């Protein structure tokens, strides 16, 4: 018949092909289909919604409610920090088991800005300042808030809208950054201080707490799927 | 901006402190079409004596409460008419607007989350072994989670920082919520529509949704205010339909 | 869900005095998993004593034998005491000569 | 010959490949891995009452 | 004649109480004796007279160990939490001259709930609790090849071979012995009492005679040995007077002849 | 005919320049209650410049996330043996057994999708006292039992005659085979989860195992050879395509423990540091 000539790559399997194939049940007339609600089409849909944080990480609270919920207090603590860490969405043990760290460590690759949320949870009769500092790489975390306040901020006044947004942006040299982040690939730290201290009057309890959600903006973006290294077996039937 | 007003039948609820309504997936609930049904009788409406307000039995917020679930429907299975229209058919379709109350005074502080959970399906204290229908629900009585691992029997892993269901509760914002501040406002409300890969189905036989409420900064107040604070839920069905009528199921 | 046990008391060889003998205590129709079943010479609980693996009938009934050596005579003979789940009182039956 | 032309997957800063289908199922065909279609606003902000941005949450 | 097994499980078992044990039949009388306490099956000594080199004896406990953990995983399965007890009747029986009809049932709480359906070879039932214990047991990915198998290619053949290797153990036959005898009662009446000591076979028919007349059966007990062979024992109440006449009339396959007895 | 296929590229939002402010606008105050989530951009925040910004989120749809060939099974079978049992392999068609593709399926509540098949199968020779033989290629049959079908009771059961059954004959060394599959469901999706019974009492079976019901696979040597017996070892991988997904979940934090429920042991939330204002020092001399 034709002449023809067989290429490498004859009779392989390779796993992300695709090609057509015979159909083993032909004429098949399926079931309609439904409108239900809540149809996704994209990942990055699912990373755009909030998620709270565990950054209360410590012994003796990994299984309690307790860490999720970062302490504050009056009087005088303007030389203690509130709180701070690392920003790296997929490997810090922050960030990592949240909606967005659970998406990215399914990829390689990512890019784009970020949102912390952060809400205030005292009585309605305590006052306060705080200051939400983000740093980029290339130098050690700030001591203290004179350091701090160089960097990307904000002041946050807590009154009767209970939230603020902290935006990091994004500033780097390449376009994108490693999921499984080393030294050439750093994006900075995260830090908080007390900007005048808490007020409250007679009658009310003493700590009150804050707590942080987390988010993508709308210019993210993850490319060069891989595998999860957070589930595991040992043998079939599980 | 914060006054609300809701009217379903004769029934209606007035609120202060609202922060918004939220609907489920930007969807409300409808009934059934013509070209996507499958069962070929007449359905029945009801329409005013099914679509109302219900009021479950109260909780007590305390300094250390773990969170309450309850299932929907199966919880309201004794409310009236609703009740009985479930009773006498064979299928059934409606969809929810859930209200969730609590108020104190500005001198106390706390965080309530209120997620409504499809299908949540939960595991047992003994990996080998099987839940229970009791251990997963109790009608109109809520059931309490646990601040520590559960070994009992043939009940629920109910610590609360699992859910019951093997994830991490920091994630439960996925699906439709409100967060109660007491700070801010004292009451939540969700309208869900109607969510199954059926068009219809039975009303004993599977559990639609749940609707759990977790506190996660607890209940903190100072020396004379009130230390008796409770927790309110009340529900109202929208668009409900029925089919396939017979003589009466029993339990 | 339950059902009381029935006994009837026998011996495998003709009971002749003098001639020694195996009693047998029969006992069947109960539909828990255990029972006390005990055999007396005028209250001496026969210490001597092996019993049958307890098997079932078809309509899932329980049924053993407790069977025994003995020496039928005239002065002495022998009861059987049985205590279950669903009878309040341990029920006695004592050797009948002729069943 | 019932042919479908379409465009590849390049960068930015002949193109287009064919297609033809061998088989009566619908089943059988190739994956559809060229469609694109965001709708965050359903899982984001299903509220409502439209919020602003700009202006406070509350009142 | 045929070959079966009762199988019992308990689930909530008394200090030195087996949790699992089962019992093997074949025609009238037992063979058969196991727990789970040892972990090993045992003859009953009169049947094959020949300790089998592991190739006979042990195959049993490489199956019953198997339906050993099957019934004590089935508890498992269900949520509830009365004390439960799970019974199983298996076995075969033969044909004309071939062509076996099996049989495998299985009872919860004293209640016939499921069986063993062939043609799909999965156990089947109405109740919940069937499915649940049906599921539970077909989830462990060979129960239903290994069960099949039993009940097609293993009874009908172990059937056959002790059909021909010890059949001179099948020919249990020997006449009963007998005890008419009378009783004392409330005043205008006597009660006879008939007897019959170690005969093999169960089959007896009792039947009383006033003098040439047939008055009945009676209240005929039956109640088999520590040796395989049966006692039975009838008693009836009749007249005061006249009693020296009646003379019951009993046949068996040991009685050569309607032993008619005399007081 | 040729018909031209118009495909629109989907790719991020552009940054817009900002200058200085001072208003009575505020789009970094918001209040997290009424369920929202914040739509803020940075340039709301800081001073930006414009920037064209070119990259796609193609990589993360649906069918590029789903589409990819995992295994499901793994299977063992002789070809003579005293058993009877071990002859051949056989099980029920479920994605729960390799927790891999299970978690990340179960990201989203219902599913629908066709299905491609594609099995690997190797062979081995026993190890005996002693070796050396001519032996042909091997031919394996693999035989799809819908639910209701009768059961193969051993290898040369007239069952295999596969008169209405879709069967595949295989022959060693050639390419593996492969086939496709419709959705086949008699509801109008798959459910990953299922909060329900099988019995209207409440009561019988909990979950997932109420509504699979999508048939068997068993596989056997054709030939019925080998003096020296062999054993073989057969792989089947699933890859979805044409996929819908509704309701997304969270993903599953603790470890599986069987195939049919999701029981799981009580885990922690995260690992430790060692204080709530740790970092590590990077930049020294």
């Amino acid at each position: 018949g034709l002449p023809v000539m067989n290429t490498p790559g004859s009779n392989q399997f390779l796993t992300s092909d695709d090609f057509q194939s015979p159909s083993a049940m032909p004429q098949f007339d399926v079931t309609p289909e439904l409108n239900i609600p809540g149809e996704v089409q994209n990942l990055m849909e699912i990373a755009e919604v909030d998620s709270v944080v565990p950054v209360n990480n410590v012994e003796g609270k990994l299984d309690t409610m307790e860490i999720y919920r970062i302490p504050v207090q009056s009087g005088n603590h303007q030389s203690s920090q509130v709180f701070g860490f690392q920003v790296q969405p997929g490997l810090d043990n922050v960030f990592k088991h949240t909606l967005l760290g659970e998406i990215l460590n399914y990829y390689a690759h990512w890019s784009g800005s970020i949102k912390l949320t952060f809400v205030f949870c005292g009585s309605a009769m305590a006052t306060g300042k705080f200051l939400l500092a983000y740093a980029p790489p290339g130098a050690n975390a700030p001591k203290s808030r004179k350091d701090a306040m160089l960097g990307t901020h904000i002041i946050w006044d807590v009154g009767l809208q209970s939230s603020c947004v902290l935006c990091i942006p994004w500033i780097s040299q390449t376009h994108y950054r490693l999921v499984q982040q080393d030294e050439y690939t750093s994006a900075g730290n995260v830090t908080c201080w007390y900007q005048t201290g808490i007020v409250v009057p007679a009658g009310t309890p003493t700590s009150c707490s804050i707590m942080c959600f987390v988010s993508a903006c709308n210019d993210f973006s993850v490319r060069l799927l891989k595998d999860t290294p957070f589930i595991e077996q040992s043998a079939l039937l599980q | 901006d914060r006054v609300r007003s809701i009217t379903l039948g004769n029934s209606t609820i007035t609120t202060q402190e609202s922060a918004n309504v939220v609907v489920a997936y930007g969807r409300w609930p409808e009934y059934l079409k013509d070209n996507e049904a499958t069962a070929e009788d007449q359905p029945t409406q009801p329409d005013v004596a099914t679509c109302r307000f219900y009021t479950l039995e109260s909780v007590t917020w305390e300094r250390d409460s773990p969170g309450w679930w309850w299932k929907f429907p199966d919880a309201l299975k004794d409310m009236g008419l609703f009740g009985q229209n479930m009773y006498y058919h064979y299928l059934g379709r409606a969809g929810y607007t859930i209200h969730v109350q609590c108020n104190a005074s500005k001198f106390h502080q706390g965080c309530l989350m209120v997620v409504c959970v499809p299908e949540a399906e939960m595991g047992c204290s003994q990996v080998d072994g099987t839940v229970n229908e009791h251990s997963l629900s109790e009608g109109e009585t809520a059931k309490k989670f646990a601040s520590t691992s559960t070994n009992g029997t043939n009940t629920v892993q109910s610590i609360v920082t699992n859910a019951g269901m093997g994830v991490g509760v920091g994630n439960l914002t996925i699906f439709p919520h409100q967060w109660i501040n007491l700070r801010t406002n004292n009451c939540a409300t969700i309208v869900m529509p109607y969510i199954n890969n059926v068009p219809m189905d039975n009303m004993f036989r599977h559990h639609n949704f749940t609707l759990m409420i977790i506190p996660f900064v607890p209940l903190d107040y100072s020396s004379d205010s009130s230390t008796y604070v409770p927790i309110t839920v009340t529900v109202a069905p929208m668009c409900a339909e029925y089919n396939g009528l017979r003589l009466a199921t029993s339990l | 869900i339950q059902r009381t046990p029935k006994i009837q008391v026998y011996s495998r060889h003709p009971a002749e005095n003098g001639k020694s003998n195996f009693l047998n205590c029969y006992v069947s129709g109960f539909h828990p998993s255990d029972i006390e079943v005990d055999l007396l010479k005028n209250g001496e609980r026969i210490e001597k004593v092996e019993h049958s693996d307890l098997s079932f009938s078809k309509d899932w009934s329980f049924y053993l034998l407790y069977y025994t050596e003995f020496t039928p005579t005239e002065k002495d003979e022998y009861a059987c005491r049985v205590n279950h789940v669903t009878l309040s009182q341990p029920k006695i039956v004592k050797w009948d000569r002729d069943m | 010959m019932g042919a479908q032309v379409s465009t590849q997957k390049t960068g930015a800063h002949i193109i287009h490949y064919t297609n033809i289908n061998y088989y009566k199922d619908a089943a059988s065909n190739s994956a559809n891995r060229q469609d694109f279609s965001q709708d965050p606003g359903k899982f984001t902000e299903p509220v409502k009452d439209i919020m602003v941005k700009s202006l406070p949450a509350l009142n | 004649l045929s070959l079966l097994y009762h199988l019992t499980a308990v689930s909530s078992p008394a200090p030195g109480t087996p949790a699992f044990w089962v019992s093997g039949w074949l025609g009238p009388q037992q063979y058969l004796s196991y727990n789970s306490l040892r972990g090993e099956a045992e003859p009953c000594g009169a049947w094959v007279w020949e300790n089998q080199v592991s190739w006979y004896w042990e195959k049993e406990t490489t199956d019953l160990r198997i339906k050993e953990k099957l019934f004590l995983e089935a508890f498992k399965a269900l949520g509830g939490k009365g004390p439960y007890t799970l019974q199983g009747l298996l076995g075969c029986e033969l044909g004309p001259d071939n062509t076996s009809v099996p049989t495998a049932k299985f009872a919860l709480n004293g209640e016939e709930f499921m069986n063993f359906d062939l043609k799909q070879g999965t156990w089947g039932g109405d109740w919940p609790e069937a499915l649940a214990i049906s599921q539970r047991w077909q989830q462990q990915d060979k129960a239903a090849n290994k069960e099949l198998t039993f009940l097609l290619f293993s009874c009908p053949h172990r059937l056959r071979e002790h059909l021909e290797r010890g059949r001179g153990n099948l020919e249990w036959k020997e006449p009963p012995s007998m005890r008419l005898k009378a009783r004392p009662s409330s005043p205008g009446f006597s009660v006879l009492t008939c007897s019959a000591f170690s005969f093999y076979p169960p089959e007896l028919q009792l039947r009383f005679l006033r003098n040439g007349l047939a008055a009945g059966t009676g209240q005929g007990d039956f109640g088999p040995n520590s040796d395989g062979s049966f006692h039975a024992s009838s008693s009836l109440t009749v007249k005061s007077g006249d009693e020296h006449h009646y003379c019951c009339i009993v046949q068996h396959a040991g009685l050569a002849q309607p032993l008619r007895v005399e007081l | 005919v040729v018909e031209a296929v118009e495909n629109a590229v989907a790719r991020v939002a552009d940054t817009i320049s900002s200058g200085p402010s001072n208003s009575q606008a505020v789009p970094a105050l918001t209040a997290v209650e009424t369920g929202h989530t914040s739509q803020v951009t940075p340039s709301d925040t800081i001073q930006t410049r414009h920037v064209r910004n070119y990259h796609s989120r193609s990589e993360s749809s649906i069918e590029n996330f789903l589409c990819r060939s995992a295994c499901v099974y793994m299977g063992e079978y002789h070809t003579t043996n005293t058993d009877t049992s071990k002859l051949f392999a056989s099980w029920t068609i479920n994605a729960r057994r390799m927790v891999q593709m299970r978690r990340k399926l179960e990201l989203f509540t219902y599913v629908r999708f066709d299905m491609e098949v594609t099995f690997v199968i190797t062979s081995k020779q026993d190890q005996g006292t002693q070796l050396g033989q001519d032996m042909p290629p091997l031919t394996h049959q693999i035989m799809y039992i819908p639910p209701g079908g009768p059961i193969p009771k051993s290898v040369t059961d007239y069952t295999w005659q596969t008169s209405t059954n879709p069967s595949i004959f295989w022959t060693e060394g050639n390419a593996p085979p492969r086939m496709s599959i419709p959705f086949i469901s008699i509801g109008n999706a798959y459910s990953n989860f299922y909060d329900g019974w099988s019995h209207f009492s409440q009561n019988g079976v909990y979950g997932y195992n109420t509504l699979n019901h999508m048939g068997q696979i068993y596989v056997r040597h054709v030939n019925g050879s080998s003096p020296l017996p062999m054993t073989s070892t057969v792989r089947m991988y699933f890859k979805p395509k044409h996929v819908k997904v509704w309701v997304p979940r969270p993903p599953r934090l603790c470890q599986y423990k069987n195939a049919s429920t999701v029981n799981f042991t009580p885990t922690n939330i995260t690992e430790k540091r060692q204080s709530i204002n740790y970092i590590p020092e990077t930049v020294k001399p």
